[PDB]
């Protein structure tokens, strides 16, 4: 389950 | 199978 | 302005 | 005189769950709601005082629930997906299918109509994400790097600058497509439940997501960032952005939560008139929202086969 918002390209 | 060309237009034809 | 701008910019 | 909403009236008709409802900018007395009885009603907005609008016209070709509708730019069409894993494009005039989308093996959750009309995306519980024309042929589909469940909702960027298509899914992430190539773009990390629907701006610059954990998130779909997050605090079943003025609503849970994006807080809850009833049922569930051509009516459909109308009154401190 995430904790922070991280997105990757 | 490759992405269809979406400048193409009788690949993606308008709608009429 | 843009919408993300909008949410951007500080209260 | 801050700006407040009311219910202008409901619209009645419909047997099912209120799935979806769509406006035109080209028709501001039309408006289609998809439901659960099967149907889509075209309804006459003839703003009555005995009715705020009747039912005119009813798209009857889905086997099972109508889960998705959109109208055509030119306002004469409307497509339409169901549980019958099928689309649906409707002539509007005649009210007859012109055309059905064959091809997706379970239900259909989210169609999209692409800006200028050219392209159709479609989602489905099969967990691919199916690109049509709109001869009914399915150009592409996308099953690598696709959602790993349920592909609940999926939009077109208005931004032509942009081509991008946004897809979020029960895999709690949000996929930013490039529509040039069909490939991946972008993967927003960070909901901790399943998601519902996402919103695009009418700029094409920003994106809210919302689903089971309550939380709408806004990524910038220009920079590919988290920006914000705002507490729904109930499950999220539509979004929506207002055509005009930086808001976002919400349909989480019985309520509709519309926030100002510039001070991140809450302009108004819009709230059904709970009657002092002892049954213990929980209220209907606000599924879907749809902003007018103007932008000062706001329509809601509930769980309970209605379709509320708001209105952006002008409110006198």
């Amino acid at each position: 389950l995430p904790t922070t918002p991280i997105s990757e390209q | 199978a490759s992405a269809p060309d979406v400048d193409d237009p009788e690949a993606f034809p308008a709608l009429a | 302005d843009s919408y993300a701008a909008a949410v951007r910019r500080p209260q | 005189m801050t700006e407040q909403m009311t219910l202008r009236g409901t619209l009645k008709g419909h047997n099912g769950w209120v799935t979806q409802i769509a406006t035109t900018p080209q028709f501001p007395d039309m408006i289609l709601s998809a439901s659960r009885d099967k149907t889509i009603i075209m309804w006459k907005l003839t703003r009555d005082e005995t009715n705020y609008g009747i039912p005119q016209r009813a798209l009857r070709g889905h086997s099972h629930f109508v889960s998705d509708v959109v109208i055509s730019s030119d306002g004469q069409f409307a497509l339409s997906g169901s549980w019958d894993g099928t689309l649906r494009l409707w002539d509007l005039t005649t009210g007859t299918t012109t055309r059905r989308f064959v091809g997706h093996t379970k239900d259909v959750l989210s169609v999209a109509f692409s800006s200028d009309n050219r392209q159709i995306v479609s989602g489905s519980r099969d967990k691919t994400i199916k690109l049509w024309n709109t001869l009914g042929v399915c150009k592409y589909t996308v099953q690598d790097e696709s959602h790993s469940e349920w592909v609940s909702c999926v939009r077109f960027s208005p931004n032509s600058s942009n081509p991008i298509i946004v897809s979020c899914g029960w895999d709690k992430l949000v996929k930013v497509w490039n529509l040039a190539n069909c490939k991946l773009k972008t993967n927003h990390i960070g909901h901790t439940g399943y998601l519902n629907t996402v919103t695009v701006s009418p700029d094409g610059s920003l994106c809210a997501s919302g689903g089971k954990d309550g939380q709408a998130m806004l990524w910038d779909l220009n920079e590919g960032k988290h920006l914000y997050t705002l507490d729904g605090g109930d499950i999220i079943n539509a979004l929506c952005f207002s055509p005009n003025r930086y808001w976002l609503c919400a349909a989480t849970g019985p309520s509709i939560k519309i926030w100002d994006l510039e001070g991140k807080i809450i302009v108004d809850e819009l709230k059904q008139e709970v009657i002092s009833t002892s049954s213990k049922a929980e209220p209907p569930q606000c599924t879907s929202l749809a902003w007018s051509a103007d932008g000062q009516t706001l329509f809601a459909g509930y769980t309970d086969n209605l379709v509320r109308v708001w209105q952006v009154t002008i409110g006198t401190r």
